[PDB]
RNA sequence: AUCGAGAGGA
């Protein structure tokens, strides 16, 4: 399914809102500031993820593995660049409750791959 | 070049030696009142805006330069002569100096009819003066300097003399200014707010806080609103954008979300935008905010304008409040809408209310600059209404009497002497605590008073959560120190290393970061702030910067130099979200930590050589600062830093726990205060116990300074023969604790010896109380002046005679000489003359107003002396002498929360001896032991015998491995005793050996201020009280104890009635009415005429004696005097 | 302030012997020797003369009240 | 003497 994201008028910059067009029976996206019009491609105007299956490799970025304060492994080696060092560290993000997982990230600079077991 | 293990305690403690050469204990203080006479009164003075008055002729009035004298005093002759700290206690004086300001009043009329008339100093008003600062008397004296002019080389200062009563400013902690702080509260209507109290860099107003909240789910989603200063409406986040000139929705969130791939911040923002539609332009949103406001004007032209000021001002004024600003407080807006998204996601971690990297402390320098703003602004405007109300008359005008210089002399001098921290109009708004009375019991009270903090949370809150010890008061605040009253964990004393950071100027750090690659903040696009990190300086987005890795280096780097970056400039490197937070403001505690390498430390063996000739070389602590090795870490930075307990951290181990420190303690026992540095092995005492002696190291007596003889204090304790401890931690030589101890050691035997000693009590030794084992002297001032207030009334010292004088009292004024005054040696009983004062009448023509010992005291005059106060009437002190020898209801107690009276005292022969004849000085019950768990005490008793049977001081320092039980014990089955202390006692009474044998030895008792001679009292018909006629509150007051709700309670349920009669009526206010029997209204009584009668009814036969409390009759008066009618019926 | 004058538990004499105390410390006798060569031999006196802080020395700093 | 504030004790 996916999210969807907020698309605005090529005039005025403003958010566009959705709108259907009975003649066509086509979903558009409309300003109700301008008179501006488009037609929509994703066709999903609302999305709720209730189960917050969020991807939290995405949340985490590489400059985390210059951080003193985490802990270092050498029993995980990187996937992507064979590294033996690596950074790992727990969610500590609210919403997730199983967040005893452990993320890693490997410490060769310019690599910052990011994984989990 | 590495120190060794073996030399690292000595290598540390010499670091920590030249720590306390350098700084001292009182250098928080110092450096705030410094900071504040060098900057903060001129930045003050120039931030006023000139006052342009004219009718015409004009004047401006333009405060350009400060000038600060020395401390003088200007006698009713006037001359100025320097006035010395001892003089002002003496006297009563204030040791203040003159602040001069100059003035530059330049005439402008017409034609181009310039010319300026400059008065140089012109005197603006006098400020007290914190004693060895740098603009005191006492400052860079020596200590034979200070001797030659009555003053203790010892005395840490930071403290004001006003009136004569040394007065204390207790730091006063805040919330950090400038910082966005997301809360969630739980009972609100909204989810979660986003505060930040802001603050301009040169203070000239209060913090204006601005809140960007989230309303709690349940129209269709969660709204963002705002909640702006000097507006009662929130305000969706959206129209304040449009209102500083945003008013496209990309814009907006360009602003707001740096990251548009990421839908979940966009539509979690979406309801705000979809909220405001309608308005879609600046000057109607400016509308919309006047009309939300408290005060809409009825035409949208004045709201526009009131709503652009307060966009321009009041919002945010640390981004900055001049114009043209807009795009940085929309960015920083921005910033406080993403941190609420990112909470609300759950991406950040709500901030800690309590987390110190949140607080800052309020110091003498920036409270007496808050002060010092107020009466500035009130003194500019007094001379504005003076010089307005001459030129109105077209005419010149002299500044010198414009100038009313008792506004800042009196406002400070007052909020000083009274601790009400305010104007003196606003004494309920103002909040009291600041600057108390500096503690002068011991030397430990004075520094520990000279080193405390105050977190203003309120006693009557029960929350226990600003209370608790938090996890990073480590290093900062004392765990142990803090007053197990109902000020628990809100009252709080520095760490022995901690300090208080005393501000700087972000101008060399902005500057350096332009010169560097950072990019300022209104010339970057919006999507270049996605994998960039932005850098705030002091609460203020700047820029943002492309690898803060190497940024944070070179400030690092720069910071370590003693470069353009001070020392206690704070620099945090949040990782995950790309923060970098650079602080230079006041107020941030910090401590001193050793910088490591990749697995070693900077500090090698070639400094602590350096360090131990300090005294040839001059090579101090600044040196170890400056290269390199030493760090100042405040509390935000700690998050960042990986900190190594001891130097055996940074050893490759055979599963190493970190490798990758940053930073090492110089000792771990630094963590302690002043009275918990005094602890010995506190590590081995529960930690109650260690509060219960942080707090008792401070009623404990000794020698409280050494220039003692000199000073004319209320009250003071002296003992005879104070001892430093056998058994010391290596932070007493830091505070001066074997120069000025306050305990005696004692040779204390735990032992149920006659069951005296049962419960938290002790047997001491007569015979040892005879040979001056705690005794002391107690001086007691009595202060007394005659006022000439005027001709009608006079008050005169002489020696009172019984036929002129009226209010005689019938004790004889022998002892008093012509002058009216006791002369030393001479001893004093209760109720006994010092001074004959006498007072002209409007027993004839004068009245004895003469001043009697407190009561029940008997001491001997020790010295009085004779002066004139400010104002310049004869003003006297005497200082009486009274020998406290320890007897039985005496507070005592050991070092480990081990406190209790005497419960007997026997004489040598009656106490329990060892077989080489020892007898303990003191006996404490082995029942106080166990529940307590002071092992400390018995570790020290055991300590103890070794060191003084092997000639040294033993070394109780907390966490030292070089010293355990073990080897303690090993050491003193090396002299012939039971390696574990005990030892065969002989009963003293029989002389038959003690079945069980006695752990006896040395341990260092404190004599306590909590004397019974000063609490024992008791009455039988004294004196009442005027308005309720029950017994006086008070042993001075010869009052009667309080016979409250709850002995009431008891007695009902003893069923008493009698008896709770005699003590709620008949021994308290017996009281006899008048009730008319017909309206129950007190009536009119003649008794000697015998004619009683109602006014009311107009009878005079139908009255009734009712026997009541006067309390009774009081409260029925005052019910009437609420138009109540308490008709006492008696039928 | 002063040297006492009797130990406080057994009533020796050590009123005597904080002078004598002294000069066998700057004689480079360790606190141990000093306290056995003045016959302190019950860890009372060694006590008392071991933990004696001369405040005395202090107090004559400060200028008499006559001169 | 009154009022307030502060510091303490249990
Ligand atoms: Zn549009
Ligand atoms: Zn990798
Ligand atoms: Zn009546
Ligand atoms: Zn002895």
């Amino acid at each position: 399914p996916g999210f969807v994201g907020i698309r605005f008028c090529q005039e005025c910059n403003n958010m566009l809102y959705p709108k259907e067009d009975k003649e066509n029976r086509i979903l558009l996206y409309a300003c109700r500031n301008c008179d501006y019009q488009q037609e929509a491609d994703n066709s999903c105007i609302y999305v709720n993820k209730i189960t917050h299956e969020v991807d939290e490799l995405t949340q985490i970025i590489a400059d985390v593995s210059q951080d003193p304060t985490l802990p270092r492994t050498e029993d995980h080696p990187c996937q992507k660049c064979g590294h033996k060092e690596a950074v790992f560290f727990q969610s500590h993000s609210a919403r997730a409750e199983d967040a005893m997982r452990l993320y890693y990230v490997c410490t060769a600079p310019h690599c910052g791959h990011r994984w989990t077991e | 070049d590495e120190i060794t293990p073996d030399l690292w305690q000595e290598a540390c403690w010499i670091v920590i030696s030249s720590y306390f050469d350098e700084k001292g204990l009182v250098r928080q203080q110092l450096d705030s009142f410094d900071e504040f006479i060098q900057m903060s009164v001129q930045r003050i003075v120039e931030d006023a805006p000139p006052i342009d008055l004219q009718a015409p002729p004009r004047y401006l009035l333009k405060f350009e330069q400060i000038y600060l004298s020395k401390p003088t005093h200007w006698e009713r002759d006037g001359a100025p002569s320097p006035m010395m700290p001892n003089e002002a206690r003496l006297r009563n004086l204030t040791y203040s100096a003159p602040l001069y300001v100059d003035i530059t009043k330049t005439v402008i009329k017409e034609g181009e009819e310039q010319l300026q008339t400059q008065h140089q100093k012109t005197f603006i008003g006098k400020i007290p003066i914190m004693l060895r600062s740098t603009y005191c008397l006492l400052n860079g004296l020596t200590d034979r300097d200070l001797c030659e002019l009555n003053e203790c080389p010892l005395d840490p200062g930071g403290y004001f003399i006003i009136n004569g009563s040394e007065k204390v400013l207790i730091a006063q902690e805040k919330m950090a200014t400038n910082t966005v702080y997301v809360f969630a509260k739980k009972d609100s209507k909204y989810a979660y707010t986003g505060e930040c109290r802001s603050c301009l860099e040169n203070s000239s107003r209060p913090t204006s806080t601005i809140w960007v909240s989230m309303l709690a789910r349940g129209a269709i989603g969660q709204r963002i609103v705002a909640t702006l200063p000097y507006i009662k409406q929130e305000v969706p986040i959206i129209i304040v954008f449009r209102a500083l000139g945003f008013v496209s929705d990309r814009d907006i969130l360009e602003h707001i979300i740096y990251d548009f791939e990421d839908p979940e911040m966009m539509e979690m923002v979406k309801p705000s935008l979809d909220e405001a539609f309608v308005i879609q332009e600046q000057n109607v949103a400016l509308n919309f905010i006047g009309s939300r406001g408290a005060k809409p004007g009825v035409t949208k032209e004045k709201r526009i304008k009131y709503a652009k000021e307060v966009l321009q001002k009041e919002m945010l004024p640390h981004v900055g409040v001049s114009d043209f600003c807009e795009t940085k407080k929309a960015y920083f807006l921005g910033y406080m809408v993403h941190r609420l998204l990112l909470a609300a996601l759950g991406r950040r971690e709500l901030d800690d209310r309590d987390h110190y990297g949140n607080k800052r402390l309020d110091l003498a320098g920036p409270l007496l600059a808050f002060l010092f703003r107020g009466m500035f602004k009130n003194l500019l405007k007094e001379v504005r209404i003076y010089a307005q109300k001459f030129i109105d008359r077209g005419k010149d005008f002299n500044l010198e009497l414009a100038i009313k210089t008792r506004i800042i002399s009196d406002g400070l001098k007052y909020s000083l002497a009274t601790g009400n921290w305010g104007d003196q109009k606003k004494a309920h708004q103002a909040r009291a605590g600041v600057s108390q009375v500096l503690n002068r019991l011991t030397f430990a009270s004075t520094l520990s008073h000279l080193r405390r903090l105050n977190s203003p949370i309120g006693r009557d809150g029960k929350l226990a959560k600003p209370r608790q010890l938090h996890n990073t008061l480590w290093g900062m605040v004392c765990p142990a120190e803090t007053p197990e009253g109902h000020a628990v964990g809100l009252v709080k004393n520095l760490a022995l290393m901690a300090y208080i950071s005393v501000g700087s100027q972000p101008s060399p750090i902005l500057e350096f970061l332009e010169e560097w690659s950072m990019e300022n903040l209104e010339e970057i696009s919006p999507a270049a702030i996605a994998d960039a990190t932005k850098i705030f300086v002091n609460g203020c987005w700047v820029g943002i910067h492309k690898d803060p890795e190497q940024l944070m280096n070179t400030l690092r780097k720069l910071r370590r130099q003693m470069d353009i970056i001070v020392s206690e400039v704070s620099m945090i490197r949040d990782i995950r979200e790309r923060e970098i937070r650079i602080y230079t403001d006041a107020g941030r505690i910090c401590r001193p930590l050793l910088i490591v390498e990749k697995q070693k430390l900077l500090l090698k063996k070639r400094h602590i050589d350096q360090l131990k000739e300090r005294e040839y070389n001059n090579y101090s602590w600044q040196d170890l600062v400056a290269s390199g090795v030493v760090e100042y870490i405040d509390t935000l930075e700690e998050e960042t830093v990986m900190l190594a307990m001891t130097p055996d951290d940074l050893q490759e181990k055979e599963v190493a726990y970190c490798s990758t420190y940053t930073h090492c303690e110089i000792h771990p026992s630094m963590i302690l205060g002043v009275c918990a540095s005094i602890i010995p092995f506190p590590d081995h005492n529960q930690s109650p116990r260690n509060t219960y002696q942080s707090a008792m190291g401070k009623q404990a007596m000794g020698v409280y300074i050494t220039n003692f003889h000199v000073r004319m204090d209320t009250l003071a304790h002296v003992l005879y023969y104070p001892q430093k401890p056998l058994v010391t931690t290596r932070s007493m030589e830091y505070l001066r604790f074997r120069e000025l101890p306050a305990g005696i050691n004692s040779i204390v035997a735990i032992a149920s010896y006659t069951g005296y000693n049962q419960e938290d009590s002790v047997i001491m030794n007569r015979s040892a109380v005879d040979r001056g084992f705690f005794r002391s002297v107690f001086y007691r001032s009595y202060k007394e002046q005659e006022s000439k207030k005027g001709f009608d009334q006079e008050e005169v010292f002489e020696k009172p005679t019984r036929e002129t004088c009226q209010g005689m009292r019938h004790a004889i004024y022998d002892k008093l000489d012509d002058d009216g005054l006791i002369a030393p040696g001479v001893r004093v009983s209760g109720d006994d003359v010092i001074i004959g004062k006498t007072v002209t009448l409007p027993r004839y023509t004068k009245r004895d107003c003469s001043t009697f010992l407190r009561t029940s005291e008997t001491g001997i005059v020790d010295q009085v002396m004779v002066t004139l106060n400010q104002e310049g009437y004869k003003f006297c002190k005497i200082r009486v002498r009274s020998v406290r020898i320890p007897q039985i209801g005496d507070k005592f107690a050991s070092r480990h929360g081990q406190k209790g009276t005497c419960g007997i005292q026997y004489r040598q022969e009656d106490m329990p001896f060892t077989c080489e004849g020892i007898t303990p000085d003191i006996i404490i019950n082995p029942h106080a032991i166990p529940s307590r768990m002071t092992i400390g005490h018995l570790i020290e008793c055991l300590q103890g015998k070794v060191s003084a049977n092997k000639g040294e001081i033993g070394d109780a320092t907390p966490f030292n491995d070089a010293v355990n039980v073990q080897k303690i014990s090993n050491l003193l089955s090396d002299y012939g005793y039971h390696l574990r202390g005990n030892e065969v006692l002989y009963n003293g009474f029989t002389g038959r050996k003690i079945t069980s044998q006695i752990f006896i030895g040395p341990t260092y008792y404190q004599r306590l201020k909590h004397m019974v001679d000063d609490k024992i009292h008791s009455r039988a018909r004294g004196p009442i009280q005027i308005l309720n006629r029950q017994p006086m509150e008070g042993r001075s007051r010869d009052g009667g104890l309080r016979f409250g709700e709850m002995e009431r309670d008891c007695q009902i349920a003893h069923g008493a009635a009698q008896f709770l009669r005699e003590r709620l009526f008949e021994a308290s206010d017996p009281y006899q009415v008048h009730v008319c029997n017909l309206c129950g209204i007190m009536a009119i009584a003649n008794t000697r005429t015998h004619t009683y009668e109602c006014r009311g009814c107009r009878n005079k036969t139908q009255i009734s004696l009712v026997r009541m409390p006067y309390a009774c009759k009081l409260l029925f008066q005052e019910l009437m005097s609420m138009s109540i009618a308490p008709r006492m019926m008696s039928v | 302030m002063i040297i006492p004058v009797r130990c406080f538990t057994c009533g020796k004499i050590v009123g005597n012997k904080w002078e004598a105390y002294l000069g066998l410390l700057q004689a480079e006798y360790t606190e141990g020797d000093a306290l056995d060569a003045l016959g302190l031999k019950r860890y009372c006196c060694r006590r008392m003369l071991l933990a004696h802080v001369d405040l005395i020395e202090k107090l004559l700093n400060y200028a008499p009240l006559e001169k």
